[PDB]
């Protein structure tokens, strides 16, 4: 039960079974992934990313480590899916708004995390995914690797041919949620504490990106957009 | 220091 491609193993764990490496591919998917929306939805501008490859066929832009500005972002990107080791992380999304600041979303692409136990065959424990999510079972490396290249496929198409293009002006923002689990003395870099998250329109349409299930963990992957 | 609000964020691009 392991992936066999030098493509694959320039980013991902060629092993996710076991619950670090399930955990270290959480870490990645979430830097890969939020790399390619801030690209494909052109929050930043293309200097800021670099040419990565899921597959000999399958190209995204990731977050440079040579530029500053692009560094730091993952940086608090790989701080948020550290969280996910201790299972301390509900949700990341990426948050955009009208102005700095504002609770009401126009998009919002949402990560939602399960941490499974015993095996990681157990979900530890509303939202209408979880009971889904819940009972879907670890089916191999392999299987991830698909539902890795479904995502990002998935992200490039929403993005590029489905949404409208953004507002001339807005903000955009990483906005996280921790784990009940989670003790008053934890905190995730480079994320001020909030007693607010974001809200939604009661009109604003939604869409599944995808879903990713390793070893231990599994994330569903959402999108909230006026664009759409 | 410690902590009491469930959510977090950060900066943050205009």
């Amino acid at each position: 039960d392991a992936i066999d491609d030098k493509t694959w193993s320039k980013l991902f764990p060629s092993i996710v079974s076991d619950p670090d490496r399930s955990s270290n591919f959480m870490i990645r998917a979430i830097y890969v992934v939020f790399s390619a929306v801030l690209r494909q939805r052109n929050i930043l501008e293309k200097e800021y990313f670099s040419k990565n490859y899921i597959t000999e066929n399958l190209s995204c832009m990731t977050l440079s480590f040579k530029n500053l500005r692009a560094h730091q972002i993952a940086q608090l990107l790989r701080a948020a899916g550290d969280a996910t080791k201790d299972g301390f992380l509900k949700e990341i999304s990426l948050v955009v708004t009208e102005h700095d600041g504002d609770v009401e979303a126009i998009e919002v692409f949402s990560m939602k995390f399960i941490y499974f136990e015993n095996g990681g065959v157990v979900a530890r424990l509303e939202d209408p995914h979880f009971a889904e999510l819940a009972q879907l079972r670890y089916e191999g490396a392999e299987s991830v690797r698909d539902q890795m290249v479904t995502i990002v496929r998935s992200v490039q198409f929403l993005c590029t041919k489905v949404l409208e293009p953004l507002p001339a002006e807005f903000t955009a923002n990483f906005r996280l949620k921790y784990t009940n689990d989670a003790p008053s003395n934890f905190r995730i870099d480079g994320f001020d504490d909030s007693s607010t998250f974001y809200t939604l329109p009661d009109g604003i349409q939604s869409v599944t990106i995808g879903h990713l299930r390793p070893g231990h963990h599994a994330a569903h992957m959402q999108c909230w957009s006026k664009s759409m | 220091n410690a902590r009491d609000s469930p959510y977090g964020l950060s900066q943050g691009i205009t």
